[PDB]
Order: C-alpha cells, then sequence, then structure tokens
C-alpha cells in the first residue's frame, strides 16, 4: 500500500489524495476535477 | 492510424513547450476567440462544399463529437502542468460554462497533434482512422492559413 512518493500524474512533490486500490497519488490539482480542499 | 502531417509552422507548439516550463510563462484563460467559435467556423468553410448525403453525415457527426471530445479531454490530459493551478483559478470564476467555449484553438490544435497516438489505443477500422485524421489535418491547414485573430500574440508571465 506504500504509496509513491512523486506525483502520479506528472511527477512533482507535494501532499497528494492518496488511494488505496493502486499506488497512485495524482496533484489535488492533477485531477478531472480541478478542486482545493473544497470537496 | 500512425501519422498526421503537421505543418512546419507549428515551430509554435515545441515554443509553447518552452514558455510554460523554462521561460516561465503562462496562458490566462479567459479566451476570445474561443474553439466552439473555430469549428463553427471551419464547419461552414467546408461544409458548403461537400456534396453527398454521406459526407455531410460524417462532418455534422465528427464536429459534434470533436466538440464534446475536447469538452472531456481538456480537464484531464490537455494541460502542461503549470496551466494547472491557473486551471484551478478558472475553474471559480466561470462554473457555468463548458470548457469548450473558454479556450483559444490553440489547445485544441494540442489534441491534434496528439490524436493518432490516441487512435492506436483503440480497435477503429480502417476507415474510421482514415476519415478521422484526413479532416483534422485539414483543420490544422485551414488553422495555418488564418492565425492573425486565432493564435496568441504574448505570454502572461504570471505569479504561481
Ligand atoms: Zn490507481
Ligand atoms: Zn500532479
Amino acid at each position: 500500500i506504500r504509496n509513491v512518493d512523486y506525483c502520479s500524474a506528472c511527477g512533482g512533490r507535494g501532499l497528494f489524495i492518496c488511494c488505496e486500490g493502486c499506488p497512485c497519488s495524482f496533484h489535488l490539482s492533477c485531477l478531472e476535477p480541478p478542486l482545493t480542499p473544497e470537496n | 492510424k500512425h501519422k498526421i502531417s503537421v505543418p512546419d509552422v507549428l515551430l509554435w507548439l515545441v515554443d509553447d513547450w518552452e514558455n510554460i516550463t523554462k521561460n516561465q510563462q503562462l496562458i490566462a484563460i479567459p479566451r476570445n476567440p474561443t474553439v466552439r467559435a473555430a469549428i463553427a467556423a471551419f464547419r461552414e468553410s467546408k461544409i458548403s462544399h461537400l456534396n453527398n448525403e454521406i459526407d455531410v453525415d460524417v462532418f455534422e457527426q465528427a464536429m459534434a463529437g470533436l466538440v464534446i471530445y475536447f469538452n472531456k479531454c481538456l480537464g484531464n490530459m490537455l494541460l502542461y502542468r503549470f496551466e494547472r493551478q491557473q486551471y484551478l483559478e478558472i475553474r471559480q470564476q466561470y462554473p457555468d460554462t463548458e470548457m469548450c467555449d473558454l479556450y483559444g484553438v490553440e489547445h485544441l490544435i494540442r489534441l491534434f497533434v496528439s490524436l493518432p497516438e490516441l487512435i492506436d489505443r483503440t480497435n477503429m477500422d480502417s476507415q474510421s482512422i482514415e476519415c478521422l485524421l484526413n479532416y483534422i489535418e485539414e483543420f490544422l491547414k485551414y488553422l495555418v492559413l488564418h492565425k492573425d485573430e486565432y493564435f496568441i500574440k504574448e505570454y502572461q508571465n504570471a505569479p504561481p
């Protein structure tokens, strides 16, 4: 379940929303809802 | 299926690559003209020339699918990741306008240039891919024919 450090959509660093089904951690801005903590 | 013909002016795309990434800049994305205002131009450009019912039906289907397709792709896989925080900036200004009417045709041609690598992920038949790539390359040619008022002329060196 070890989420890899770098981004799952571009390769950057920072805090990303974890995923359990896959260790994919996309940037909070690199989703396709473009969202800040709103939702 | 594998190939397009990007005419040797869109020297622009790779420049688009540099500024956003190295020579740090940005595109503020309330835009006029928008994508939807140019498809509906080229359509009206070419559809006056198609002869049979087959041609006009397939052209209409492709164009409607293209506005909707740019809509559904523009968010998740069409931005350089520096126009990403700014995408969040713009997503709060207009909440009641579809993404197919805020960007000029400079992201659309990114779609045009990366389309074949996406049709090499689906099991289309030869005539689907043939007519599709024919239409989008004709669109690229029409765009280089009129790039006066369509492409931007400056970049917005913006804060993070
Ligand atoms: Zn995943
Ligand atoms: Zn990211």
